[PDB]
């Protein structure tokens, strides 16, 4: 039941995703949960141009929903090309706003009856020691906990007319890459949003909560991320997790951050979008330092072999996996890093940049003349 | 038990019971040679794929048998070739035919206004009468009405059919016969949706050509409001993308259906009017229907039948479940003299 789904595919992009795997030890095999990463590249007529990566965890069932009902909320009318700046920020702000309430709506229901579930168990009593009697309850537990489990990262791109806007909830990316007579040009649109990210720290301070204190554990509940969309365990539980406890306000928000007018007009080059798996995993086989400049560049070094944009995308994706598995392999000083990695999706707009194949003497340092050695030690 | 005997049709093996014979095409005709006349035999197409098939199977058994009105099929026999509640795994209807289909017959025949006044009021006796036993049909199409020589009609295929209730399967019916309810409210629509598709093939059982071919569930909801004009926010508030999608269209001035169809009976715009709308609370019911101007050539006022008994068919069964309780259903049958 879908009212999205007739809308044209965007011509100058491609993707390329693996899912997650974790490796064995006896030897060669892996495993894996079902993926929970998600995208969309869409072309509305309007001519509007619509991408988006998102990254689930929980399971998958927030990152479908948020895939659905954002296109829903922006290609039917309420984007067009001729909005100005302040229109494109006060939609992008109103269709974010609208997804995350339709969702925690979504489980109410199924929140309130877990709690009258739960108040029906003795109280304390480990529920492996519990009869028979209550096998029916517990069995309903386990099925609630399933349909209300569930968050999403998510990183948007919006194209009218050459003008490019990013909205971004989480930690996956946005390089926009240009070509100079020097070369390629790589940088992020995008911040991070984890505890290291100064206005982040600024923002759970004025919230009454101890920047000190949250930059030092720098995780929240098994994620980075200082913004999500969905999780009902953060968007109504913080007050039970402490060091979280005494806060004014939802530590962690569902609205975008919005970074907007990127001017394209006589730029070569391309848009990547990139899920947090993918650059998590090539730091863990190189260490932290360069992973939006290598991966740019990996990208490169595709466009001028492959012959469409998805197999560009899904080469990258490729060798990323064979670095981490390698290394993991290999025993040596990294592979400790490497022992799973995650879902992992990749996106590329197209901006005039090429795809295709079809597309001396040396002389002497000092010279001889016919007519005690040293050098100089460093 | 009838030895049975194997023909090969369309690159299928049919296992049949004698009595039939000389078979000749889903459904064959044939000679029962108990009786001496012709009759059409049903093989259901998968009877116990998925669990939601096995429940689509034992349905169109049940509630067949439960029907007996001139106007819609009833089951003269039901067979199987199989021995037991394990061999089992196919089943057999068998109706008195009828030689032709409205889907056939519109395909190559222009048509009077006197023959549909007629064929309808027939459809709307059954209806009312299926209405009137707390059963919906769920899909009305040409192709699964039947006719005979005289014009005289029967309702087909209760594959689709079931005891009505709040919650219900989404996806349902044919797409051009399908009540924008049934997409525009998700599961939560009622027996008005029979109605609509009547008007439907009222005016294709006029015209000649499908009322509204749209290609996708979109495509279908932009044609049908060209006609009847767009919500003007009564009916409207449906649900979230929904609207979002309706806002996204021009608005489109509703159409009294006289400068519509040209030439018609004006007798049968007015009741096409008052069949199909959009509101499904302020439009028309099958007995409203019957009793009604464009059928004083026939009314005679139709009677209604007992409830259909649900208790079983309300749970959650397994897949075997759902077929053992169609095995003793097909085990207990008795003919009608
Ligand atoms: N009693 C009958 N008399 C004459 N023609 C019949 C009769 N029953 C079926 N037919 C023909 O068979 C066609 C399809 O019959 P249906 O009853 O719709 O079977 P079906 O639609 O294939 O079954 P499903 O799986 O429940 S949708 C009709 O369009 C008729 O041409
Ligand atoms: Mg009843
Ligand atoms: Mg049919
Ligand atoms: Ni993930």
């Amino acid at each position: 039941p879908s009212w999205t789904d007739d809308l044209p595919l965007c011509h100058l992009s491609g993707v390329g995703s693996a899912s997650n795997r974790s490796y064995s030890a006896d030897g060669k095999g892996t495993e894996s949960h079902p993926p929970e990463d998600s995208w969309l590249k869409f072309r509305s007529e309007n001519n509007c141009f619509l991408y988006g990566v998102f990254n689930g965890y929980d399971g998958n069932r927030v990152t479908n929903f948020v895939a659905q009902r954002l296109s829903a909320e922006l290609l039917l009318g309420q984007l067009n090309a001729e909005h100005a700046e302040a229109d494109v920020r006060r939609v992008l702000l109103q269709a974010f706003d609208v997804v995350e309430r339709s969702f925690l709506e979504s489980i109410d229901d199924a929140l309130a009856e877990k709690a009258s579930l739960q108040s029906q168990l003795p109280e304390g009593v480990p529920q492996h020691q519990l009869p028979p009697q209550y096998q029916k309850i517990l069995e309903r537990l386990k099925t609630l906990e399933r349909e209300i489990s569930g968050g999403a990262m998510a990183v948007v791109a919006v194209l009218l007319n050459n003008k490019l806007y990013v909205a971004n909830v989480g930690t996956n990316r946005a390089l926009l890459c240009k070509s100079t007579v020097d070369g390629l040009q790589v940088t992020q649109l995008n911040v991070d949003h984890t505890t290291e990210n100064e206005d982040e720290l600024f923002r759970l301070s004025q919230l009454g909560l101890d920047a000190g204190k949250i930059k030092q554990v720098g995780i929240i509940c098994g994620q980075e991320s200082t913004r999500r969309i969905g999780d009902y365990k953060v968007k109504y539980g913080y007050t039970d997790i402490d060091l979280l406890s005494a806060a004014k306000s939802k530590p962690i928000i569902a609205e975008p951050e919005i970074h907007g007018a990127q001017p394209l007009d006589g730029v070569t080059g391309f848009l990547v979008l990139m899920s947090e798996g993918l650059y998590k995993a090539l730091e863990a086989a190189h260490g932290p330092g360069q992973a939006n400049q290598e991966i740019a560049a990996m990208i490169d070094t595709e466009f001028a072999k492959q012959t469409s944009l998805d197999a560009v995308a899904q080469a990258v994706v490729d060798r990323v996996k064979r670095i981490h598995s390698d290394t993991f392999a290999s025993g040596g000083e990294r592979a400790r890093f490497c022992p799973r990695h995650e879902d992992m999706t990749l996106l590329v707009r197209n901006f005039g940049y090429p795809l295709g194949e079809m597309s001396r003497v040396y002389p002497v340092s000092v010279p001889y003349s016919s007519a005690t050695l040293s050098l100089v030690m460093p | 038990r009838p030895t049975f005997y194997r023909q090969e049709l369309n690159k299928t093996i049919w296992e049949v019971p004698e009595r039939y014979q000389n078979l000749s095409p889903s459904v064959c005709a044939a000679f029962d040679t108990k009786t001496g006349h012709r009759v059409a035999v049903k093989k259901l197409s998968r009877p116990f794929q998925s669990i939601i098939h096995a429940k689509r199977t034992y349905r169109e058994l049940r509630l067949l048998k439960h029907m007996k009105h001139e106007n819609v099929i009833g089951l003269l026999d039901v067979f199987t070739p199989a021995r037991s509640l394990e061999e089992f795994n196919d089943v057999y209807l068998v109706t008195h035919l009828m030689g032709a289909d409205l889907n056939n017959i519109v395909k190559c025949q222009k048509l009077t206004d006197d023959h549909v006044q007629f064929l309808i009021y027939q459809i709307l006796r059954g209806l009312k009468y299926i209405h009137s036993a707390d059963i919906i049909h769920r899909d009305l199409k040409p192709s699964n009405l039947a006719v005979n020589e005289d014009c005289e009609l029967k309702i087909l295929d209760f594959g689709l059919a079931r005891h009505t209730d709040d919650e219900m399967t989404g996806y349902v019916a044919t797409r051009w016969y399908r009540a924008p309810e049934i997409m525009l409210n998700w599961m939560h629509y009622n027996q008005t949706v029979d109605i609509w598709s009547v008007g439907c093939i009222m005016a294709e059982l006029l015209t000649g050509r499908t009322l509204f071919p749209g290609t996708d569930h979109i495509d279908q909801l932009k044609l049908i409001l060209r006609l009847v004009g767009t919500p003007g926010a009564e009916l409207l508030k449906s649900s979230e993308s929904a609207r979002n999608y309706i806002q996204s269209l021009a608005q489109m001035p509703k159409m009294n259906f006289a400068n519509v169809f040209i030439g018609a009976n004006p007798l049968a715009v007015d009741l096409l009017e008052k069949m199909l709308v959009l509101d499904s609370d302020k439009r028309i019911t099958a007995a409203q229907a019957l009793a009604h101007a464009y059928f004083a050539q026939y009314h005679d006022p139709e009677p209604v039948a007992d409830p259909y008994d649900q208790s079983f068919e309300s749970r959650d069964l397994l897949i075997d479940e759902w077929k053992s309780l169609t095995y003793d259903e097909v085990i207990s049958f008795v003919p009608p003299p």
